[PDB]
């Protein structure tokens, strides 16, 4: 249970730093509105990633 | 219209209405009772 619990808080880790990644291809390609969404839902996994 | 009592059919539409709005503000109440500048 400990493996798994660690291995579901790496994935949402790396979910932050892919919707960040998401936000830069907005701000290379898109515009503010694809670049302030990215972040607007990866706050949700910064949340969840403490909280695990 | 919303705030006459003429029509029995809208009399009972707008209390149903309330009704479910009432329901709502309940639990939305129950929510707050037990409880963006970083991304722009």
């Amino acid at each position: 249970a400990q493996k798994r619990s660690e291995k579901q808080y790496n994935d949402a880790q790396n979910e932050i730093n892919k919707w960040q990644r998401n936000a830069q291809l907005a701000l290379q390609k898109g515009d503010e509105n694809l670049a302030r969404q990215a972040l607007e839902r990866k706050k949700t996994y910064t949340d969840t990633s403490a909280a695990l | 219209v919303r705030g006459m009592n003429t029509s029995s059919a809208m009399s009972a539409f707008e209390r149903m209405e309330e009704k479910v709005l009432m329901q709502e503000s309940r639990a939305q109440a129950l929510g707050e009772l037990a409880g963006g500048s970083d991304v722009d």
